[PDB]
Formats: structure tokens, C-alpha cells, sequence
């Protein structure tokens, strides 16, 4: 019960708590930081800030943080995206006030000593090579650089020339300008509401307002090709869509589930995916197709994603793109819009089910909109999407300027103008 | 208001103290190896898959 | 005297010799091979073929080639471009018939043994890193990849994923298909004409005919950006122009010297360069500008090249591009076209002056046109360029679709659409 | 008919037997180090400094 208590402090801080009666607690701090707020003189500072959560602070050494958290069996983790950073602490219910003091030292009073920051530079090379063993990681960083000119073009991982050169003064400047109280949300899941507030006036003493004024993201319709020795071709093709929290964004979410956004049956043949059935009419080799969707605070991208063999890559991309054209000129049954609404509603209620998914869902609502909405208000917005709104979103894709990124053996892959 | 992870497809990396580095939501997306021949190649440096996050006690 | 003897054999081979009475001789073999004839399954084969000139052949081991050439004080070298390969031998006049047998073994009977080709793979990494210490090497390989879709987008150096994987069967296939008699020219500089002919029927026994049918190059108007840690920004901006050996190609050569193509005085302020004077009106930092020209058998590129500091890179490129627009709408004095013809004529006679420059000039004429022309016929073609033809070449640049490549700190560099 | 090197600007690399690897015709073009400092290579894979212009006889 007790759905959520929600409070805005007089300088911007958002505090929200729910009292379960579960044996474990989870506390998260969500900040408007991330790789979209760095310019071309400090690329990769947000990647090193993510790796530095257990260094010496003003209230605890690096030995006390590692030993004190492990003594009670707790955890500490950092999650980032292009627009957000999240610091999360979890333990058993009797120990949570010990781990709250550690979390406020990592975010509100860091020191960045020279000899500790210099020993951490080699971790940047290890973390990037582990992530790039998945071929989707590099395709999706190249796709954002092809689609934008600034802000959302910046990668999540540090560039190679820059490893070894992130200085302690660059770290001090990033935290001082982006980690302020009007950009922060403190979210608790197994604690009380007055105890989080008294925690909040121990970093209400400083970092008092908004930060700096990142720039708007300008769209660029570009192409990035990457010939290598991988055995399969990955490719993505997008256009500009719609920002988070608008009526057109809900129509693009419905259109994603009309075309197909991942399977439901283990080893099933994807019988209700429109994109998958159209490609499989003429292609009898292994492949995979999906619709892609990515929504941000001021822009969005929508398109398709293929994985194929090298000699079949042009056949797969043309068949998939020809299916979206059929929808944009009116061919859209009414029983297909209804089955897409069921997959979108059921996927939203299954993603808020665990404590990690629920804490993430509440924290992103407090940064972007500054409020909390129940899942019955969300489910009404999905049912108010009309069939003409879905056809209008498929016409914005077909007529819009495209961006592309591909990798593998690209000798049979089409160029974005062909 | 709805998250990056709510509509599927933009990336997220995670870092720990006691657990392993992870990437993305729908990256190992299914019916890719289920039509056959996606071998997963061996490392010179990486993380452990289980992430330890799932053991019964 | 004795200007040149010129002969075509009945299967395509071209033989040309001049009898000086100089103490040293030079003999070159020129072939229509090079990086434009490889497809996406064998990239980097031409780079490894260039490095393999002293491996074991059917008539001499790798020990005999190195020891036999060094015993008389001779040389052996290979020069390549995107469209041509050239094998050159030089020694004193009494020793030249010893070094001719070595040169016909390197090109007409190579063996590619496994253990020798495997030890040579690490030389590809050394040769590429030495060449890329000059920042113009990587900018000019990225510019060709941005400008073409294929044929003329392949680099001179092997790609990084491909080092270690060029197989002996790929080398055997390249030589068998591209090193044939109707694509070859044998040029001698201190020898007689009947002695080169008897050498020629020693490899007239095999490898007859044209080879294979590379494809036409297809123009792509693209962009490649490369953020790094270099201290200066390099940038190039081109459009499609004209093929080698046409009347419009001579007009683009005159236009290059109108704008400026390198200095004549050591530490001079470039008083007769149009591009240099226009940039220096408002920019008071160190820089360098030049006009760029590159002509090929079926296409060409023309444009500008700047080197500047990072905060001034957009100011320099706009000032330089605004000067070409002034020429394209008629502002072109008659005493400027005449001073450009003098620099073009004098530079052509100074480049054919030494034995290395003269042998190169004769060998490229025999591959492309199949004839030899005296420098008085060349000097007439330059004087027949009219002033209206120069203005027409500057209008083809201004209205044509652009390609771009840049490197450095690119935070103030414009995109190709701005 | 006129060469790559005759109009200035497309690239050429050279390999030798007893001499050093070279690149291009006009690449490092003059009135570039006339101003500022174009400080030159800090070498890590050292190829030569003067290109075999000695042993004149």
C-alpha cells in the first residue's frame, strides 16, 4: 500500500519513498549527468567518473568503503545512460543507515587524488574491450555519431587517444557543475519518509541550483561504415521521431510492437511479427530483424535493425524497409493494433515487478517530469492511441532524412542513398 | 518520464564494487542464435556472465 | 639526341629506350596494378606485394638477390599509386645485364612460400606506422573513402584487421590476373633498343592478354571526421572534376596555379597566391592553404587543403572557399592567367630533368596513352587554354556535390552541409 | 599520360632494398613550418632523419 510519498524541497531536490515490509532495502540517487553534457575538450570524463565510486572521499578512505560495505554483505553500483547517472545501495533492513552515509560521501564529497586517478586510467581500456565483445555496442555508438552533430553524438566509453589523459581537475569541474540539487532525485524503497529528509539536509548545504545549460541536439543525416573481420553484418537505419512525454511518442511505441520488437516463445518462429514474416518470404538463410526505438528529452530515433550474412545483406534491408511503406499507405488491420497494445501493456507491468525495475521507473519519472503517475494512468494513455496516429508515424519515417551505420564485410551492403 | 529502458533499445552500462560490468537491455536479442550458427568467441580479458546476482542461497 | 625509340610488340607490350652516354643506367617496368583492382575479400594484397620484392623466385634464392645486387653497388625499388606499380633497377653501365635478369625473376616468376610470407606480415605494421607519422597520409586516405563508393576508395596500406591474414594463394591470384603483357611497359634509359627486345621474349612466353575488368569508380559525396589529439587541424574539401588526357583537365591545372600550389621562395610570404592572400586578411595565426588536384584514368578530384589551429578552422575554410566563388563569377585578370601558365610550364620542365623524373614521365605516358610526346607538344596544349575555360572549371567546383575529411580537435570545424 | 606526380597531390609510397620507405610528393608542403611551430616526429618506430643524402662520393 502507501503508494508513494512525494516531496519537492525548496531548492529542487525530489524525495520519494515507499514503505514495504520486505526484509531488504534499496536506495538510489538519480542525477542529470551523463555523456551528453561533455564538450570536445573533456570527452570520456563521465566514463571515468562511473569507475571511481570507491576512491577516497572526505569522510571515508578507500579501504573503509570496501571493507565497511562488505562486512554487512551490501552492494554498490553505478548505472549510466546518455542523459542520466544512478547510484544504488542495497542491504538488509537493519543495516541501511550505515550504507546511506557511504553513498552521500561518494557523490557529495569526493577527493580526486593524483596517484589514485592515475592508477585507474588502465581500467578504462579493460572496461571498453569487454563491452565491445558484443557487436551491438560499437554499431550503436557509431549510429549516434552518424545521427547527431553534438551532445547525443558522444559515446558512453572514452575514446582511445584520451585514455591516460583525464586529469583530476577535469573530474572536479564536472561534479561541481552537473551534480547540483535541482538536478537530483533521492528514491527509497524500504525506508521511511522522515529519515530520508534528514539525510537530505546533509548535502543541502552546497551545490544549490541548476547547473550548466547543455546545448540542444542538432540532427545530422549521416553514414558511418566499418569494414572488419566479423562473421555477420549488423546494420541500423533510422530517422528523427519524437521526444519523451508527448502524444506522438506513444504512437511510435505502438508502431514498434506492430512491426515486432523481440520474441515471446523460446525458439519460436515469430508468427505475429510483421517485419520477420516479410523478410522470410525470400530469404532462407539465418537472420534476425527488429524495430528500434530510442526516446530522449528533446529528440528521438526510430528505425530497423538487421543481422544477416554478408551476401544477403542488401536483400534483407530492402525487404524490411518495404514493409514499413505498406503500413504508411494505409494497410493496417484493426486486430493488429489491438494485439500490439496488449504486448505494450503487459511488458510495462512486467518491467516494474522487481525492486530493481521499480526503482528505475520511479527515478526516471522524477528527473524528466517531476511527478509520479500510477500504472493505471499510463495504461489509459496507451489505449487512447488511434489507428490514424500509427499510420501518421510510419509516414514520418518514410519521408524523413535517414542515418545509417553498419559493420562486418560490407561488400554487398547498400549505401544510404541507394 | 518513461525510461530509456521502457522503450527498448538505447544503451546503458553498469559498474560494480563486487559484481560484473554489464551492457544494454535487448542486445543479446533472441531468435539470433535460435536460427543457427552464432558462436560466442573466447576472451583475452572479460567479466563473468552469472554476475552472481542469481543464486538461491 | 636519339629522342626515343618506341615499339609495340604484337601482344601489347610497350618497349621504349633512349641511349644516353652517361656512366649509369636505369631500367623500369611499369604495370597496370595497384589498389584500385582489389575487391572487399582481398584488401591489402597490393601492399604486401610491394614489400615482397626480395623473396625467393624460380631462378634465384632470396640470398642470391640481396648478395648479387649489393656486390656491384646496385639498387632495387618499388613505387606504387592507386593505379600503377613500378619496378626500378639502377647500377653502372657495365653491370646492367646482370640486374636485368634479377628484375625479370621478381615480376615474372615469383614463388610465395608459406614460411617467408608468414615472416613478412609484421613488416606491414611497421611500414604503416612510419607513413602515418605524417598527418596528411591519413587525411588523404580518408578523403578517397569519402569521395568514392568503390574502385577509388581502397587505401594504399593494409587495414588493421587484415594484417596477419594475407595468404599465399591470394598473392598468386593477383599476379596471375593483373601482371600481363598488354598491361606492361618496359622503359630503358642507358641501354640499347635490340637488347631490351631479347629480354622481352623471355617473359613473352606466358601472361598474355588483358587481365580483368576492374569496375568504374562511382562517386559518393560523403564525410569522414576523425577526432584525435593532434595539435593542428587538417581539412580537405573537393568535388569531381575531369579525367587525365582531356581538354578540361588542362583547365583545372591552370586554375590550380591561379589559386596557389606551393611556394617558390624560402620563407616567403606567397605574394602571388590568391588563396593565401584572402585568408590572411582576417586570420593572424599560423596557417597554410593550397589548392589540391588529383587526376586519374576515369575521374578526378579538385579542391582546397587547409592547416590551421583548432579555434580558427571554420574561419580559414570559409575565407578560402569564398575566393573560388569570386573567380567563378568572372573576376579573373589576364595577367594572372599568364603568370599561372609560366609556373605550370616551368614546373613541368624541371620535373623531367633528372633520370628518376624522366623515367617516371615516360612510363606513365606508355600505360595511359600508348605513345610518347615531346615536351614541346605538351607546352602547346597549355598555351591553348582560354580564360573562359578557367572560369568554367571554377563553376563546376562551386555547383558540384562536395566530399570532406578532417582530423584533429574538430570542435569548431564546419560540417559539409553548413 | 601526365602522371599522378605531374599534377601535385595524389599519393605514392616507395619500398627499397637498401634505402628507406617514403611517402608522397607535396605532402609536407612548404610555408607550413614557416610560422608557429610545426614541431616534428617524437619517434617510436624510428625511420631516418636526412633521407640517404650522404655518401655523395
Amino acid at each position: 500500500p502507501q503508494d508513494l510519498e512525494f516531496t519537492r524541497l525548496p531548492n529542487g531536490l525530489v524525495i520519494a519513498s515507499l514503505e514495504n515490509y520486505a526484509p531488504a532495502s534499496r536506495i538510489g540517487l538519480f542525477i542529470k549527468a551523463g555523456s551528453r553534457y561533455e564538450d570536445s575538450n573533456n570527452l570520456g570524463t563521465s566514463h571515468l567518473l562511473r569507475l571511481a565510486s570507491s576512491l577516497t572521499t572526505k569522510g571515508a578512505s578507500s579501504f573503509k568503503i570496501t571493507r565497511g560495505i562488505e562486512a554487512v554483505g551490501g552492494k554498490l553500483s553505478v548505472t549510466s545512460t546518455r542523459e542520466s547517472m544512478a547510484y544504488t545501495v542495497e542491504c538488509l533492513r537493519d543495516d541501511i543507515e550505515i550504507l546511506m552515509e557511504f553513498l552521500l560521501n561518494v557523490t557529495a564529497a569526493p577527493e580526486f587524488r593524483r596517484w589514485e586517478v592515475a592508477a585507474l586510467q588502465s581500467q578504462l581500456r579493460i572496461d571498453k574491450a569487454v563491452a565491445f565483445q558484443n557487436p551491438q555496442a560499437q554499431v550503436l555508438e557509431n549510429l549516434h555519431a552518424a545521427a547527431y552533430r553534438n551532445a547525443l553524438a558522444n559515446s558512453l566509453y572514452c575514446p582511445d587517444y584520451r585514455i591516460g589523459k583525464v586529469t583530476p581537475d577535469q573530474l572536479h569541474y564536472y561534479v561541481q557543475n552537473h551534480f547540483t540539487s535541482a538536478r537530483m532525485a533521492l528514491i527509497g524503497l524500504g525506508v521511511s519518509h522522515p529519515v530520508l529528509k534528514q539525510v537530505a539536509e546533509r548535502f543541502l548545504n552546497m551545490r544549490g541550483g541548476l547547473g550548466l545549460s547543455g546545448a540542444k541536439a542538432k540532427y545530422r543525416g549521416g553514414e558511418i561504415r566499418d569494414q572488419n573481420g566479423d562473421s555477420l553484418v549488423h546494420a541500423a537505419l533510422v530517422a528523427e521521431s519524437a521526444a519523451t512525454g508527448s502524444a506522438e511518442a506513444n504512437a511510435f511505441s505502438v508502431l514498434q510492437h506492430v512491426l515486432g520488437a523481440g520474441p515471446h516463445v523460446k525458439r519460436g518462429s515469430n508468427a505475429t511479427s510483421s517485419l520477420y514474416q516479410a523478410v522470410a518470404k525470400g530469404v532462407h538463410q539465418p537472420f534476425d530483424v527488429s524495430a528500434f526505438n530510442a526516446s530522449y528529452s528533446d529528440s528521438g530515433l526510430f528505425g530497423i535493425y538487421t543481422i544477416s550474412q554478408a551476401a544477403s545483406a542488401g536483400d534483407v534491408i530492402k525487404s524490411a524497409y518495404d514493409q514499413v511503406k505498406a503500413i504508411a499507405q494505409g494497410n493496417l488491420s484493426n486486430t493488429d493494433v489491438q494485439a500490439a497494445k496488449n504486448k505494450l501493456k503487459a511488458g510495462y507491468l512486467m518491467s516494474v515487478e522487481s525492486s530493481e525495475g521499480f526503482l528505475d521507473e520511479v527515478g526516471s519519472q522524477a528527473l524528466v517530469a517531476g511527478s509520479y503517475m500510477q500504472p493505471s494512468t499510463v495504461l489509459q494513455q496507451i489505449d487512447s492511441v488511434a489507428d490514424a496516429d500509427v499510420i501518421n508515424a510510419a509516414k514520418k519515417f518514410v519521408s524523413g532524412r535517414k542515418s545509417m551505420a553498419a559493420s562486418g564485410n560490407l561488400g554487398h551492403t547498400p549505401f544510404v542513398d541507394e | 518520464m518513461l525510461s530509456v529502458a521502457s522503450r527498448s533499445g538505447p544503451f546503458a552500462p553498469v559498474l560494480s564494487a563486487t559484481s560484473r560490468g554489464v551492457a544494454g537491455a535487448l542486445r543479446p536479442l533472441v531468435q539470433a542464435a535460435l536460427p543457427a550458427t552464432s558462436e560466442s568467441p573466447v576472451l583475452d580479458a572479460k567479466r563473468s556472465f552469472l554476475c552472481r546476482e542469481s543464486l538461491s542461497g
